[PDB]
């Protein structure tokens, strides 16, 4: 009845249609535990998000340097910023996982313990901190606007779009190094070059993807 | 958190403040007099920095007006933070000994008072003199009230001391971060706002000092 | 009741009994109640300071013409250096802001002057203060609620408008409109950026990039010029 | 329940209300070292006296350091202060080291056996009647009498609050003394330097800069 991954295929059974994203797609049974089906859940939405993050900081400091904004590309963006800021590298990894760590574990505990947050323990928050759902910590600082606590339906189809849009950002993220990789341009160069000579500039006249070729 | 005067018009005040100490304005953002016997303490502690502030900036900021004007004396024109430094007819070291033994004897009987009211109310030497019955610590009144205002409007004349005595301690850190701030005496700092306010703020000074 | 697609279904959540409701919340921005509250007070604070700019640029363009709006802070020149300027504005804000806010938080708790026990606001709404803040009502109140949220979201879209021309054009609202109306065929955004998939052309930036005021040199940055069509 | 990370799992022996009972209890023992109660005793009158011993020595290395660094004091470094005192001293190290442990030995040894027996050290007789101040009081840790002379263990209403601070800034100082040490040997400068440099440039001045800390950065 849903669409699924593989049609003409069943459904497996510890996926219900119930999660955003249920296509059915679990051929190894790596979700097959529940707990760990939860575990995984948080993951791929962390993954997603982070990758959604990355893909628009990609593509908008791919698109300025495209044109003549002097933004560096992504793979010399951490030499620059360091070099031209006259940043300390280890100070900055260091910040970070202390800023981090905070947040990871704070999200960590809430998965051992739903709602285990709210006690006011932090500063005497305690609703912002209390976690709708696994993977979807609504309220008033995660949700500032609301969106989550307004039109039931609306929040169901806005899940559908953060899993789907979070996919297809990790999906390109892996392209974005694979390209690099195997041509050893930007991103944004990549598409001119495609688009100029789209059926003589591609992967297969790369020299790198088929070897045979 | 009744109807009694509030910092923020409008906001939920801690109900521990019921308006009985003076200046009740439900102020305790950091929740600190939230248990009483702190409260107790909190309340004597802020009447003594108070009234000492409140003598100190008066003598921070009178001889220096007096200097500004013709008077002449000894100290004339000596900045608060050099004081110390100036040559009396005893040595510092001196001075200092004989202040903290004659202060042991004062904080130690007021201190008596505190912990059992109306406990040293009475002339340990002429043992007939003594202070009316009715007292609370911080407020000793009899020879210390020589003129009989506590009979009046007591309640205003706390608030009136409590209000005075925030403002001093406030003035006192102005004086102690200005002087290290601007390295000059207070009347010189309100002298250079006064002719250029506009480009005499602490935001422009710290600036250029950047 | 008119709407912004006529023959369309509004959102439930907008029923039409805010003004200016004319069941447009394509994202479901405002189906929670506490955060409509919230925005409701928003669209009139930019509404106002919004129609306030455009009238305040337009004239400034008619009796100054020689400054350019977008050149006015480094242009204008007072005895009140820029930090006492700034100063004065920040105190006074901050009071009006708060004295503002705390009327949506605890709304009828800041209707009284704080130096006059005699005077206070009648009980109101939030974002209609009322009072000594409207002396005069010129017809049905009711009508000019609709008349300032239209009037508000058309001087927003504007200003909005103003911006992008001045980093386009390098020009006023009314140069602009001079331009534009000497050669319409070749003054419009499509006749100045084209977007093609074998090219892209995008109008330059006509604001400098830095400002030298004061010996500070201030950051003055065009926007998303990278995304500029 | 305070906790030193919430939403864990408090040991069900930090929940006992004896262990309640004790200042600082934040459910913090992820190696359940005081699962065993006879154990958790022993272990709270070491975290007692490691926690006062801390609190005397750091107040003796950075009130001493910054009245130096003013200029009321010339105090030497703290970890080149006793080559400094022992050079004009009336005894080599050995002796004074020796006359210490003899004169600490015999505190130690009292307070020792009224662990293993409170009340013990009141034995009459014992002490040329100085023994009836030598019993303790009712909690162990704390003995009160000729050690508190200003009686200010006998606020019951203050009592708790006056413990929680001392393990607080007991906790804070031992911790303070570890850091002393490490930077010691990170920087080769003194505490009171560490805090002026970092100051200066903190984003620059830090552990992940000094070349030890992080090997691997
Ligand atoms: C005694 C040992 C003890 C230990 C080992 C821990 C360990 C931890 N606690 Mg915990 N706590 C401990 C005691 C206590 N805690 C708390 C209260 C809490 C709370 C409320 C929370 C924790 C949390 C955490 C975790 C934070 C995760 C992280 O990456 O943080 C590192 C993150 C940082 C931001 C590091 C802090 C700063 C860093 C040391 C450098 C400081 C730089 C500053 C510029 C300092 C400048 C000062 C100047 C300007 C004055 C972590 C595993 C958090 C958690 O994850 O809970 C689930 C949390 O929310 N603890 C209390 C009081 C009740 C404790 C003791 O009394
Ligand atoms: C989170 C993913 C992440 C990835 C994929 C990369 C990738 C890269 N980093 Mg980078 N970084 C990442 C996070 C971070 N960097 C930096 C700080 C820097 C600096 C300062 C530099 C780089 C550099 C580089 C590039 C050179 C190869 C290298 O050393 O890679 C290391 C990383 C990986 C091999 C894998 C990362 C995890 C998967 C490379 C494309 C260098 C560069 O730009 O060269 C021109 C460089 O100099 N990064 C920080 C902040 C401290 C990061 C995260 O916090
Ligand atoms: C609230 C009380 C109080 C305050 C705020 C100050 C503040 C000050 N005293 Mg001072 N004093 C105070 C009480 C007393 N002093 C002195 C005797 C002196 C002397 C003899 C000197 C000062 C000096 C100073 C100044 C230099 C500070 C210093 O030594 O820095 C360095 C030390 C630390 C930061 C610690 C300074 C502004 C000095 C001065 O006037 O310099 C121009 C100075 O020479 N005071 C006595 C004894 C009668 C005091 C109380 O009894
Ligand atoms: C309140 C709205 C307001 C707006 C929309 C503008 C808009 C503008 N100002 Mg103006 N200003 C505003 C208020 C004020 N300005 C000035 C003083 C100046 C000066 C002196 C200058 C401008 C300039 C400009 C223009 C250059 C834009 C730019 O690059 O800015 C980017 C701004 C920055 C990089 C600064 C940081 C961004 C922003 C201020 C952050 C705010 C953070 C919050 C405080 C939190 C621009 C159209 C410049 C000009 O003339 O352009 C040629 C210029 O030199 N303004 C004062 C002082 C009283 C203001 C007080 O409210
Ligand atoms: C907790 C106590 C304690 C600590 C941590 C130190 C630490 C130190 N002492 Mg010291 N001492 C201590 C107690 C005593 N010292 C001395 C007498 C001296 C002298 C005369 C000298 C030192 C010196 C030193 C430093 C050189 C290290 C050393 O000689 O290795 C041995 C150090 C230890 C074994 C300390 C470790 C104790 C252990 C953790 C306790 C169990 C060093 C930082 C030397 C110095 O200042 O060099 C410039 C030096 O010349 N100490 C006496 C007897 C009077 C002590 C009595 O308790
Ligand atoms: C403060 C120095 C500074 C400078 C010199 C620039 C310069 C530039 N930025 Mg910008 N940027 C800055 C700060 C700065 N940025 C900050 C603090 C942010 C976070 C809000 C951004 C976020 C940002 C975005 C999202 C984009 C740029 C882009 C660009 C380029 C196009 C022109 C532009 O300004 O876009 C306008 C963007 C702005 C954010 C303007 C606001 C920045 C002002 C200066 C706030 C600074 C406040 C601080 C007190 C000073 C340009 C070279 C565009 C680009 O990448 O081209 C491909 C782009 O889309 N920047
Ligand atoms: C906490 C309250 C307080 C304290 C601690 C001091 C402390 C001090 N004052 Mg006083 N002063 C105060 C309140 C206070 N003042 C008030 C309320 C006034 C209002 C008149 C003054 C007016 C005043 C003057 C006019 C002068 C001082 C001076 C002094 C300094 C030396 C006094 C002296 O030479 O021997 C003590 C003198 C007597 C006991 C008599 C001394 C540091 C003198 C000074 O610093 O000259 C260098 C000085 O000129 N004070
Ligand atoms: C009632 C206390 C009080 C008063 C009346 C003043 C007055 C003055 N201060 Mg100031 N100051 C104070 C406290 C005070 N200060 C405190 C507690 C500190 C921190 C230790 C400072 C630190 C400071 C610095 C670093 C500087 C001044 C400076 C100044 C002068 C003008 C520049 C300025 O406004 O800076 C800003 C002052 C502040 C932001 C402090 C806020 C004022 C306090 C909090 C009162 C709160 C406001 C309230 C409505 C009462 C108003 C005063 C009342 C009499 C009407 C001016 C005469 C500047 C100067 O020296 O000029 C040459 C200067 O650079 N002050
Ligand atoms: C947000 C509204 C706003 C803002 C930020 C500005 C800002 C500016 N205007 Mg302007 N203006 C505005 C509205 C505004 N105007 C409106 C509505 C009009 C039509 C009446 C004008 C007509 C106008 C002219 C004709 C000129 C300016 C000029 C200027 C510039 C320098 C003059 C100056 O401000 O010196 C100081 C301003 C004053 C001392 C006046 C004090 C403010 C009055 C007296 C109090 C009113 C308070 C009001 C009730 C508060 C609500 C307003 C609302 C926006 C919140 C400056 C950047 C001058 C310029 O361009 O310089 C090159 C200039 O020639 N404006
Ligand atoms: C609880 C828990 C539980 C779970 O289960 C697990 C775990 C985690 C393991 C645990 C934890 C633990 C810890 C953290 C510990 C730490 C400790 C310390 C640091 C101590 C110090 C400690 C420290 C101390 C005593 C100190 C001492 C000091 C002193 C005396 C001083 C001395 C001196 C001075 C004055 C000066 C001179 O010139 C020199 C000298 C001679 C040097």
């Amino acid at each position: 009845v849903r669409p699924v991954w593989f049609p003409g295929n069943p459904p497996p059974a510890h996926l219900d249609g119930s999660l955003a994203g249920d296509y059915g797609f679990d051929p190894l049974f790596l979700g097959q535990e529940p707990q760990t089906l939860k575990w995984y859940v948080q993951a791929e939405l962390v993954h997603g998000r982070f990758a959604m993050l990355g893909a628009a900081g990609i593509i908008l400091t791919s698109i300025g340097a495209k044109v003549g904004l002097g933004f560096p590309e992504w793979y010399d963006a951490g030499k620059v910023v360091v070099e031209k800021n006259n940043i300390d590298f280890p100070t900055l990894m260091v910040i970070q996982f202390y800023l981090m760590g905070w947040a990871e574990t704070k999200r960590w505990y809430d998965f051992k313990n739903p709602g285990s947050q709210a006690d006011g323990s932090f500063l005497g928050f305690t609703e912002e901190f209390k976690g709708l759902e696994n993977g979807y910590p609504g309220g008033r600082f995660f949700d500032p606007m609301g969106l989550s606590r307004g039109d039931a339906a609306k929040y169901q189809e806005y899940k559908q779009k953060e899993v789907k849009n979070g996919r297809l950002a990790m999906i390109a993220c892996l392209g974005f190094a694979a390209q690099y990789a195997a041509t050893g341009k930007g991103p944004l160069d990549n598409l001119a070059d495609h688009l100029a000579d789209p059926n003589h500039v591609n992967f297969a006249t790369n020299g790198v993807s088929i070897p045979i070729a | 958190d009744a109807a009694l005067p509030s910092w923020m018009p409008g906001a939920d005040l801690p109900g521990y403040l019921n308006g009985t100490l003076p200046g009740d304005f439900g102020f305790d953002p950091l929740y600190l007099g939230q248990d009483p016997v702190k409260l107790k303490w909190y309340a004597q502690a802020e009447l003594m920095n108070a009234r000492f502030a409140m003598l100190a900036v008066a003598g921070i900021l009178v001889p220096e007006l007096l200097s500004n004007i013709g008077f002449s004396w000894p100290g004339a024109g000596v900045a608060w933070y050099d004081a110390g430094k100036f040559e009396y007819f005893a040595p510092a070291s001196s001075l200092f000994g004989v202040q903290m033994l004659l202060f042991a004897w004062v904080e130690i009987r007021r201190y008596q008072d505190f912990v059992k009211p109306g406990s040293a109310n009475q002339d340990p030497i002429f043992t007939n003199n003594k202070l009316p019955d009715g007292n609370e610590p911080g407020y000793p009144g009899g020879i210390f009230d020589p003129f009989g205002w506590s009979k009046g409007d007591i309640k205003s004349l706390k608030l009136k001391e409590i209000k005075n005595g925030r403002l001093a301690m406030l003035a006192f850190a102005g004086f102690i971060g200005q002087a290290y701030t601007t390295g000059t005496t207070p009347l010189k700092n309100l002298s250079t706002h006064l002719a250029d306010p506009w480009s005499t703020t602490v935001w422009q000074n710290d600036l250029a000092r950047l | 009741r008119p709407l912004w697609l006529p023959g369309s279904t509004p959102p439930a959540h907008l029923k039409g009994d805010l003004p200016g409701d004319f069941g447009f919340d394509p994202l479901g921005l405002g189906a929670n109640a506490e955060s409509l509250k919230w925005f409701k007070e928003s669209e009139l604070v930019h509404s106002r300071w919004a129609m306030a700019a455009v009238a305040g640029i337009l004239v400034q363009e008619i009796v100054r013409p020689d400054v350019f709006w977008y050149n006015a802070g480094k242009e204008v020149e007072s005895p009140l250096g820029p930090l006492g300027l700034l100063a004065v504005e920040f105190f006074l804000m901050h009071w009006v802001e708060v004295r503002r806010w705390q009327d949506l938080r605890k709304p009828g708790s800041v209707d009284q002057d704080p130096i006059f026990s005699q005077y206070k606001l009648p009980p109101h709404e939030v974002g209609y203060p009322g009072g000594v803040f409207a002396p005069f009502i010129p017809g049905d109140l009711a009508e000019l609620k609709v008349k300032e949220i239209k009037n508000g979201r058309l001087a927003m879209l504007a200003f909005v408008g103003f911006v992008m021309a001045a980093q386009v054009t390098g020009k006023g609202p009314i140069a602009a409109l001079q331009e534009h109306l000497a050669d319409p065929w070749g003054t419009t955004i499509f006749s100045k950026a084209a977007v093609v998939p074998g090219q892209a052309v995008a109008p330059p930036c006509k604001i400098p990039a830095s400002v030298s005021y004061k010996g500070i040199e201030i950051p003055t940055p065009c926007f998303l010029q990278g995304l500029w069509p | 329940r305070q906790s030193w990370l919430p939403g864990s799992q408090i040991p069900a022996h930090l929940d006992t209300p004896a262990a309640q009972a004790l200042a600082g209890n934040f459910g913090f023992d992820p190696l359940g070292l005081g699962k065993d109660p006879v154990a958790l005793r022993w272990y709270q009158q070491a975290e007692l006296i490691h926690c006062r011993t801390a609190m005397a020595g750091v107040a003796g290395i950075l009130i001493p350091g910054l009245l130096t660094k003013a200029g009321a004091l010339n105090v030497p470094e703290w970890y080149d202060a006793g080559k400094v005192a022992i050079e004009n001293s009336f005894a080599p190290w050995g002796s004074l080291l020796a006359v210490q442990l003899f004169l600490c030995g015999f505190v130690e040894a009292k307070r020792w056996q009224d662990i293993r027996k409170p009340g013990s050290q009141g034995e009459p007789g014992s002490f040329l009647g100085f023994e009836a101040s030598l019993k303790g009081t009712s909690e162990l840790g704390y003995p009160g009498g000729p050690f508190d002379p200003l009686g200010l263990s006998k606020e019951a209403d203050k009592w708790a609050d006056w413990k929680l601070k001392e393990v607080k800034n007991g906790r804070l100082a031992m911790l303070a003394f570890l850091g002393f040490v490490a930077q010691k040997y990170a920087t080769g400068a003194g505490p009171v330097d560490n805090l002026a440099a970092h100051l200066k440039d903190p984003w620059h001045v830090n552990y992940a800069t000094n070349g030890v800390s992080l090997p691997f950065l």
